[PDB]
RNA sequence: GUGUAAGUGCACAAGGGAGCUUGACUGCGAGACGGACAUGUCGAGCAGGGACGAAAGUCGGGACUAGUGAUCCGGCACCUCU
RNA sequence: UCAACCAUAGACUCGGCGAAAUUGCACUACGAGUAAAGAUGCUCGUUACGCGCGGCAGGACGAAAAGACCCCGGGACCUUCA
RNA sequence: UUGUGCGCCGAUAAUGUAGCGGGGCUCAAGCACACCGCCGAAGCCGCGGCAGCCAACGUGUUGGCUGGGUAGGGGAGCGUCCUGCAUCCGGUGAAGCCGCCGAGUGAUCGAGUGGUGGAGGGUGUGGGAGUGAGAAUGCAGGCAUGAGUAGCGAUUAGGCAAGUGAGAACCUUGCCCGCCGAAAGACCAAGGGUUCCUGGGCCAGGCCAGUCCGCCCAGGGUGAGUCGGGACCUAAGGCGAGGCCG
RNA sequence: GGGGAUAAGCUCCGUGCGUCGAGAGGGAAACAGCCCAGAUCGCCGGCUAAGGCCCCUAAGCGUGUGCUAAGUGGAAAAGGAU
RNA sequence: UCAAACUCCGUGAUAGCUGGUUCUCCCCGAAAUGCAUUUAGGUGCAGCGUCGCAUGUUUCUUGCCGGAGGUAGAGCUACUGG
RNA sequence: UCCGGCUCUACCUGGCUGGAGGGCAGUGAGAAAAUGUUGUGGUUAGCGGAAAUGGCUUGGGAUGGCCUGCCGUAGACGGUGAGAGCCCGGUACGUGAAAACCCGACGUCUGUCUUGAUGGUGUUCCCGAGUAGCAGCGGGCCCGUGGAAUCUGCUGUGAAUCUGCCGGGACCACCCGGUAAGCCUGAAUACUUCCCAGUGACCGAUAGCGGAUUAGUACCGUGAGGGAAUGGUGAAAAGUACCCCGGGAGGGGAGUGAAAGAGUACCUGAAACCGUGCGCUUACAAUCCGUCAGAGCCCUCGACGUGUCGUGGGGUGAUGGCGUGCCUUUUGAAGAAUGAGCCUGCGAGUCAGGGACAUGUCGCGAGGUUAACCCGGGUGGGGUAGCCGCAGCGAAAGCGAGUCUGAAUAGGGCGUAUCCACACAAGAGUGUGUGGUGUAGUGGUGUGUUCUGGACCCGAAGCGGAGUGAUCUACCCAUGGCCAGGGUGAAG
RNA sequence: GUCAACCGAGCGUUGAUCCGAGGAUGUCCGAAUGGGGAAACCCGGCACGAGUGAUGUCGUGUCACCAGGCGCUGAAUAUAUAGGCGUCUGGGGGGAACGCGGGGAAGUGAAACAUCUCAGUACCCGUAGGAAGAGAAAACAAAAUGUGAUUCCGUGAGUAGUGG
């Protein structure tokens, strides 16, 4: 309540659009944490990630190439990004998505 | 859990009403009436503590001045003279002299007579 | 709002001379409602498992370093309680006023024996806690109890 | 019980990554027949909330 | 005299007149004013695509300030959004 | 005009029983003035032996009633082509 | 004739001087210009104690600046009750209350002692609050001022002797007197419920007192073929089998 | 500076102007806003401001030179007057 | 008691309204203005306060240099009007 | 499984109607009644139950202090002449039921399948009708008529039986799931008039249930309905025998008693308030009633000396100066603005909640923490469903340390913890690419504000629902009674 | 028994007082129920029995209402029915909360207010039970090769959304 003048929450426009209730939010992992919790490299699945504690339990996972990559990893996820495709291509690994 | 309040009040009541033995009427029996008068009383004591200085100093001056004027000098010029002469005695003690020993006071009077300027109303 | 009565304006608003009143059970009366009173409430608070266990381990350490944790196989001879036995044995083993005893469930005879003593405050190690430890001066574990405690925590 | 949220403040106020508060701007819907385009163009986008109303808006959004 | 009230300006013309003409555009906008808040005002400069002009360059309405009304709810055209 | 006298119930005195509303205090003067603009309580002056009784009724902005006229806010009830 | 410094008249309201604050003052105690001193405040200084901010140093010392304060913000504390834990006093007298002597910068304190009195309390650390009253035309109880004042309930009017009695204006009797007399007399209904009689009684009550009373206690006492009602009848109206509507 | 009658203890604006509010103490006869001055507590210590020194009231019926005759001082106009 | 009784309950109705709100010390310490307002006695934001962190003299004062103003004043055959 | 008869009928088969061994089940929701045994199975009374007349002192009384012993499957609690493990009552523990009641247990009793089943194979018939559906008004579902499904109420209309029908948020086609309009169904869950046993950082006589006291009583109201007040002798009444004053109350002695400063008005026994004595002071004086100075008198402690000052202290205090109650609200109140007669007791920022934000503290630390619940005589262990963080931009698809707009690397917006070091470009305000330093959140708790709730306390006028009231008064009905006495003199 | 004493008179080891379970008696009003009624007080009938020279009186029982079953009759009126008569079993009212179905507000908040909210709460009705109601898919879901009656708790979620 603001005296009587039409408040901020009644004189500003509403935000535009909707939500698409059927949106699929993915849960991301970045290659930095791969290199920071896989010295030996190797196979990396959803459960291998859940172990180190980088994502949630009911996750639907995505992979992203922020950090450096020199370790070799046979990553398994749902969907990737082209930066991870290329970074795995350069560090010589298996980007075998699902 | 329930806390009767009796003691925690009785304390200050006892205090105040002890401190008002001499007052006259409802100022000497009743807490709601003696509390007020205690406010006024302590306040008037404070004020009088600051002002009895001026009271006594007034008194001392009247005594000094009458003593001097019976020795045929004014107060103002007496103090001019003692200031000039660097004499240090304060007024409480000048008055004590006036009461007890007027001879010594007359001697001091004479000192000031000696040490005053010649032409008191000069432009210096 | 729970007292008896008061649900009638006891007299007029005006003309009377006296004050304004709306119920005969309001706080300023004599018989009237408590205002902000006690109420039936819970006092539990949710301390976590890690803080609790840290407390207990630290407490047992405080006693151990000062050599107040004694062990024992049993307090009694076969299957007949006799408090005189346990009292003499605690006299052998201890002179302090108060003491804790940790005896399991099945070994009921030691419990039934040492229960009645003035100082003692017996416990099962499944409900081992901190107040009961710290209030004591000495602590008497059974060996079964130690083994259970340790192979229950350590894995 | 819980602290219920304010519909309008949720529908006309969002938060970014670093905790900023964001709104849109006014005089955009109707009577555009005479509003020059530059005036129509500084009103697009979003805008960070003022200082003075940040607190009020926090209290509306959260509870 | 300046389309319309008054002021500030205009002869270096922003007054008067003639020829082409649609920038009375689209996508933006550094930095600033004023500022309870929402509003409000100017804005060089970049890009496409143009007008005028020989070119330089000017044109994102009118000599400037007034000429209109937030939000919600609906309506019309277009979209490779659901 | 123009008021006078008389008798009874009271009122006054004595014996008995014995309340009340009201009340910040108190050994509670007057004047000219100052002040929230009408002072028992302040200033400057004047007057006054302490304590009571009957009586008057100028003040104590006297007692009674959280103004009934006015204004604001909320209600109520009444009306009408709201 | 100009300009000046003091002056005159104009001048004049109602409770009482009353337009110096008063007495009084021109033998200025009045105005002006210079001069000399002095009084004067919780100001400044001087001697001391506390405190906050900063700084320097050393295992909390000193120094400079600072310290009015309502709405209000922040910080640090006393006290009361119940409790966890450890210890101390207590029928060789706790608490509580009245005190005296003393203390703390303050809320307050006395493990400092006396009187009264008769069974629980204190201390340190933590916990939790129905946690501190002077005001709400505040609530409950008690007691004051008014006050030993107004009143003591009609317009009929009381009196003398004797009586019992501790005690008599009033209670019992005697003779007077006076009042109502279509009522202030005698009889019923409603209504009340022992108030009626006897005996005893007077700490409460009666607007005084009281041996008295509709007051107190115990006991006693109300008798119907024909009286007013029922068992006899019905009006207004009620209830209402079945019933109809909802 | 506006309105008002260039009246109001009137009303409305300005002001790195003030004080009161929230601020005591001294002076102003008494007197929230005026002048001085911004209270840590104590002292039977001293110096000063504003103001004032005949008595009430502590301090000078102070010094010098002139005016005042009206109790001016200790309210007042247009105007009048050897 | 009647411009729509009384009792219980909803109900501890609600009041931009009046009153009242209890122990101590230490430090700092205001405002009474602006825009809006079914609003003017209330409230929201800005203003002035304190607490904590950050930035360190950026604030303030005095001097000197640089800048626009159209006020007092004055002036008018330097315009508009008398 | 055997047979008895039956398939109208004698005969071969298929199909029924009976009994029999048997099995299954049973007081089940699935049919229903009683039966008699029956369990130290349970409830409805109870009972036993260990160990000090211990010693000295105090005291009226020892249950106290100190010193000696003991019991303990019993040191929980209470009472007893003062705190009692060893006095009493009772506890830990074990015992106990003729009768009735409840649990199952049985054998009765009752049915019930047994005359049977597994599968084959091609087509007709049935699969819950005034219903489902559609239209019109309406209810409630997150959903306020909206594009508004599903569930539904009243009217009106009104279909099919498996290539049938209903749903998967209008609708249509495909796929999916399911088979309405007939019916019953325990366990988990909610609640306490009453009863039994206990617990309390709950009250302790103005509190706590309104009610410790005759309490829904007395009293009030016609009536519904409101609705109070009053606890304590002492260890045990040993409750003052007796005498004196008095009419009696009441009291003084004598007594009881540890104490009558315990007398049935009684534990203690405050203040207001009411008085009696002792000292000072007060009748020429103008007083928010005090304060500063202080004469004089009276009391007291101490050093001394025939009475006497003092580093004194206390009560009164002539006289002088100064001095305009308290609170609230007000620009401003000593205020002739409000409130308060006085005392005593009672009376207002509280609680909940993984609520929100900010901040202290503690654990953990790129991780943190559990909820319901289960097990636990207790406060403890477990429980991964969940939530917060760890990447955002965008209306959305979507992309991703970048992304959105846009034709655009061409500028901008948002984001990439922050700083640090070197570069290149400009000084249109700095940017861009590298390198390393490496990111801190979460759960308890305390404080403050805050949201929802009566939300710091008291206060209306008045709105609504259900009932009580015409014995007063307004009007009407039914039925009775009352209106002295004297005048005028209409119609006929 | 007791507040609550006093007095009187007694009982009890042959087992009292006291406690528990079952029985008996159980005046009158009350759903109240023979009829009536101002609640607890007035009048009766029928069968039997007691009693008086007979009447009066007394005692024991029983007699209301509806719903259903059975039995007899079948009025106007022909079938035959409603109805009438007898018998048998049920129901009737009270209760502190808890439940299910139905009805169903208002002050309040919105700083006014009608839509909305307060609340389908309070209250009212009809019926229950020891618990109730719901309950066996004409359900969810999303192409996962899934789940498999219902209810109550935790979360999802103060979210998707709805809304002058």
């Amino acid at each position: 309540f603001e005296g009587g003048q039409m408040p901020i929450h009644m004189r500003l426009p509403k935000l535009k659009g909707f939500k698409n209730r059927f949106r699929t939010e993915y849960q991301v992992v970045n290659v930095g944490d791969i290199n920071k919790a896989f010295p030996q490299g190797g196979t990396v699945g959803v459960d291998e990630l859940v172990a180190k504690g980088l994502v949630r339990k009911n996750s639907l996972v995505k992979v992203l190439g922020d950090g450096k990559l020199t370790v070799k990893v046979d990553v398994t996820a749902n969907k990737f990004s082209g930066s991870a495709r290329e970074a795995i291509t350069a560090a010589g690994g298996s980007a075998t998505e699902l | 859990a329930r806390v009767k309040r009796a003691l925690n009040a009785q304390k200050k009541r006892r205090t105040v009403l002890k401190a008002s033995k001499g007052y006259r009427g409802q100022r000497s029996r009743l807490y709601r009436k003696a509390k007020e008068q205690q406010l006024h009383s302590l306040t008037y004591a404070y004020r009088d503590r600051r002002a009895r200085k001026g009271e006594f100093r007034k008194l001392w001056i009247s005594r000094i001045n009458a003593a001097a004027r019976a020795n045929d000098i004014t107060y103002n010029r007496l103090i001019q003279g003692l200031k000039a002469a660097g004499v240090e005695v304060d007024r409480k003690n000048l008055a004590e002299l006036a009461v007890s020993d007027p001879a010594a006071f007359t001697a001091l009077v004479d000192v000031a007579r000696a040490a005053l300027p010649e032409d008191v109303n000069a432009p210096s | 709002g729970e007292v008896s009565g008061g649900g009638k304006k006891p007299y007029r608003q005006k003309g009377t001379g006296r004050a304004r009143q709306g119920s005969t059970r309001a706080p300023q009366f004599t018989g009237g409602g408590t205002v902000h009173g006690p109420k039936p409430r819970d006092y539990s608070q949710r301390t976590p498992k890690k803080m609790i266990a840290a407390a207990l381990r630290g407490a047992l350490s405080d006693r151990a370093r000062n050599d107040r944790i004694h062990a024992v196989t049993e307090l009694v001879e076969g299957q007949t309680p006799s408090t005189k036995s346990a009292k003499t044995f605690l006299g052998t083993l201890t002179e302090n006023k108060k003491v804790l005893v940790v005896i399991g469930r099945t070994d009921e005879v030691g419990a039934k024996s040492v229960r009645n003593l003035p100082g003692v405050h017996v416990i099962s190690p499944d409900q081992l806690n901190t107040y009961d430890v710290l209030n004591a001066d000495d602590v008497v574990f059974s060996v079964e109890a130690l083994n259970a405690y340790i192979s229950a925590n350590s894995k | 019980p819980k602290a219920k949220t304010h519909s309008g403040a949720s529908k006309r106020f969002r938060r970014t990554g670093t905790g900023k508060i964001v709104r849109q701007k006014a005089n955009r819907r109707h009577l555009l027949e005479h509003k020059p385009t530059k005036r129509t163009r500084r009103l697009d986008g979003r805008t960070t909330v003022s200082a003075a109303d940040n607190s009020r808006i926090n209290k509306l959004l959260n509870g």
